């Protein structure tokens, strides 16, 4: 324990000794790059024909995509 | 013309007409074996369409749906952290603090830090403190294209480190119609280059242990003076930033280690212990309790917990799932013994023939 | 008949070797058919071996991906919760507010609210709000293993309750005046609490949620202020200006106008305009009977403006399964039938062998 | 004897040959049928296996299949429904700032051009959607199962295209130091003050403030940054019996304040030190200088750059690979068996021809 | 660049001028709405019969819904 | 309707009067604690041998589980 508190009667107060500091006066900047491992989407007749999964996965990210590119 | 010879022929007719209805049975026989084996093979045909037509091309069509499928899970494992970044920077429209372990990952983190421009000390005090470090961050957005993503990191820099800092509380004092005062300068305080740092907002601070890290931004710089504000008001050395009254009035401050009380006027205060209850009664004045023998103090009707009160601990109880796949199995060679055993017949049929042949004959 | 007699002998020496040819085409019959059968057994066992080398295997890698999908699948819904808590520790670093329902759920805030020890005043209270008790609430992560994760909720207890509050707005005056004690105002025992920042109070209804850790305690007298400024019971906290000075503040039940110097202001109606116009001086308007108010350009809303409802239609999804069904009945009578040939095949041959005469 | 026993008996010699010439074909004729009941219970059970073994797993399968397609489905184009819930869920019911599965750009610009604004404000949010999207909340409202409701609540801005400033201030040496820091907006012929960094954003040249928490002040305030005892408006001001100093970063630049025997320095990541202070208050741009150094605290004037990350990512591949029958091969072959039919009945139809 | 920066060695600080305000003084409000894409379950016997996914994924939906309803 | 708003004009500012307080003074705090429902693996050769779906969702979670593990 290196906090510890005393206690001031003449004037009503209490101080909490025995911190350390760490005064932030700067901003570091580093530019972090991510790649979308891609899917080729293999194309041939599956169970059922209305459930195209592979494009609808993709078209549902290429639309998160987009709404974030209309922000800037 | 006639005699025995006459009954000789008459015989040789005998046995002659009966070995030819014994072949035309055969024959019928033969014609019966024939139509079955027609049929049969039919079905044969028949079988072999049902899994080239039928079942095949559904066994394909699931292949086919399992290789989608299993892809599309596959793009959410393996782009992870791409599609946690998108959801974050999506749900705060770009702009994100703290920064996530999705956005930037501890191994990464402390390769950024034994890389800023800083002191042997500062990198190994960050190192340890990596919470507060990603609390006082941003993650800012900047390129986004289908295929890649990209954006800013902003970690902070430390200007100085290991300086004694100290948190100050404060609560009213009275005359015993009497007057009050209470220090309006509460919050935390930090030695800067031969002066003090003020830091007032509760929310630029962030405190871990013994130790605290503050934003330099939103600060006052004052003289080493203001601490004989802690013993004297009216230091003649630097006027201390007050609050007065003409009226008696009372509370309780709860600070770190403890909780200080102003009891004045006509009001009753209290400190209790969770074992003992009441154990001390306070009169006009300034007192202060500790909390390590006080656990709740109460000023008039209102009750401050100087303690955390411990409560009921929750537990949620999950069970191993389970996966059954039961596989499918054909009995190949007890198969291939009875289709051993049927060209094992047609063999020796040959054989019965080959012999029957060669009693007319036709040597084979 | 001596020569009939002879003209039958020939009809038969000419018999036998006639039966001859008939039963030499007859096991020529009979090596043909071994043959088809031949073939026909080959192309079965090869049908097996289609089934057994080509068809099985593949049937089973699929029953093999089908069950690691659904275990994955199922996974991330019997772990959804636990799945969202380390999201939500990993986007926060570990400590978040509010604490949401996947952290503590509905059935588990009350019970800890029954437990905790406050009067049965206090624990209804909170049993109403779990909105705001959530938003008070913290939650810090304790201790993480890979098969168990534990981590303290931190809600608040509240040490008074039912007091009267109140939340005070002020204006300029006019030199002119503008009281710098904005905020919300709630009794306590004896004195007046007073909570300067705006983000430390939370209300819902006519229900006010405060934080005392950064408030001032104020004298009963402080509200003589809202009549009198230079009441001699209680030095108001003012701040002063030696120039005209004209805006307004909206508050919760309407808005007030502080018009003075060569400014003009006015009070509009969202259905008859402008409805008045405001002297030098200090006015107050309600919001049920005033909409916009404006001062100099400047545009003030009185009233939240009501706008645009949107709408996203959703469709129900279908699934198709059409299962692959096998015309076994008419098989079987097929197969019934070539057994059928074979045994009347057996009796034509019996015939035969008695006429030689094997008995069988 | 009138006729030839001689031709009749040897007649005979031939016929017990042929006797058991047939009795070897019987014999092989129940040897093929022996032969073709085998084979044909092993076709029926071939058979049997495909119904009831392989048949009903080919099923099940297509049924998991299905419930699987289903649930991802259900993921996908319910992807807005089940973030949004996802939303309200973490921060019980109330969110900041307006996220875009809360709300899309189409839709937001959708409810811009509806605003009853000037469309030079309209306009302006346009342009600027992320600080709306900041500024605004998000309120769950009804939540039944099969429909979800929310309050989106968006800003009116009152007035625009005003003059803004930041005041920045530090100590000056007795000592003062002004204690009005903050930003100031132009209002209807008076100044706004706001005084909280929290309420007020910035993009570019632009600036967002919240009128809420705000003071009104008169024109008279800017004589402060020239005369602190300008006798038209009594400056906001903090004193100071004893010697101070310190530096605060501005936005172009860095002020420093250096008194006392405390020693100050602005350097520069090229030539390091280039100016030390003397007593009194100087300022600093962030053109030439990048930290400046108070005693043995230092500031930096301007973000660091640092170094470059990259995670690199491979194209994922799904390998699907068909099975194909040997259809034509196998019919040739049952053609075959067809063709040696035909012609054992030929051989047959051929023997009865000689018997009548 | 519009913006630019005068500072006042007279009275120790720096003035930032040359930005263009906005300050909020309303709210607007609108009422957006969302239906959900149901799934009608088709009843058969799957591959596992221990498990429902269709059922478990509606029931830990219905579910995130409940404990919303219950905030207010 | 409780909630009312007296105006004074005499000192320009206007009060709403008529709410019901509830200040925190205190702080409850409670363990929960929440188990893992794990998958037991079941080993075999499935439709695509480089895909092994089971482990990369256990692997993806652990690794969740390790940078959590390091903020402490």
């Amino acid at each position: 324990q290196n906090i510890t508190e005393e206690f001031y009667q003449s004037t009503c107060s209490a101080v909490s000794k025995g911190y350390l500091s760490a005064l932030r006066t700067g901003w570091y900047t580093s530019v972090i790059t991510i790649e979308l491992s891609n899917i080729k989407e293999n194309k041939c007749n599956g169970t059922d024909a209305k459930v195209k999964l592979i494009k609808q996965e993709l078209d549902k990210y290429k639309n998160a995509v987009t709404e974030l590119q209309l922000l800037m | 013309a006639s005699g025995v010879a006459v009954s000789k022929v008459l015989h040789l007719e005998g046995e002659v007409n009966k070995i030819k209805s014994a072949l035309l049975s055969t024959n019928k026989a033969v014609v019966s074996l024939s139509n079955g084996v027609s049929v049969l093979t039919s079905k044969v045909l028949d079988l072999k369409n049902y899994i080239d037509k039928q079942l095949l091309p559904i066994v394909n069509k699931q292949s086919c749906s399992i290789s989608n499928i299993e892809t599309v899970i596959e793009f959410q494992q393996k782009n992870n952290r791409l599609l946690e970044i998108t959801r974050e920077f999506s749900v705060n429209a770009g702009v994100t603090t703290p920064v996530s372990t999705y956005m930037l990952t501890n191994s990464e983190l402390l390769s950024l830090i034994n890389d800023m421009p800083i002191t042997n000390d500062q990198k190994k005090l960050m190192s340890n403190n990596v919470q507060i470090v990603r609390q006082q961050s941003y993650s800012i957005m900047s390129i986004i294209k289908e295929e890649v993503l990209a954006y800013v990191v902003q970690l902070p820099l430390y200007g100085v480190i290991d300086t004694p800092c100290w948190k100050l509380h404060t609560s009213p004092l009275c005359t015993t119609s009497n007057i009050c005062l209470t220090r309006t300068d509460r919050g935390w305080y930090c030695d800067n280059a031969g002066s003090v740092s003020f830091f007032p907002q509760a929310e630029t601070c962030k405190v871990q242990s013994n130790r605290v890290f503050c934003d330099t931004m939103n600060s006052l710089t004052l003289p080493s003076e203001v601490n004989l504000c802690n013993v004297d008001i009216f230091n003649p050395k630097y006027d201390c930033k007050i609050m007065t009254s003409k009226t008696d009035v009372s509370s309780s401050v709860i600070t770190s280690l403890g909780a200080i009380v102003s009891c004045y006027g006509k009001t009753k205060c209290t400190a209790s212990n969770k074992n003992r209850g009441i154990i001390k009664t306070f009169s006009n004045g300034c007192d202060y309790v500790s909390n390590k023998g006080v656990d709740t103090v109460s000023v008039g009707n209102t009750l401050y917990y100087v303690n955390k009160q411990e409560g009921k601990s929750l537990y949620v109880k999950g069970e191993p799932i389970i996966n059954f796949y039961d596989p499918l199995v054909f009995p190949s060679d007890e198969f291939d013994a009875s289709i051993s055993q049927v060209n094992e017949k047609i063999n020796q049929s040959l054989a019965f023939i080959r012999k029957s042949d060669e009693l007319l004959g036709l040597e084979v």
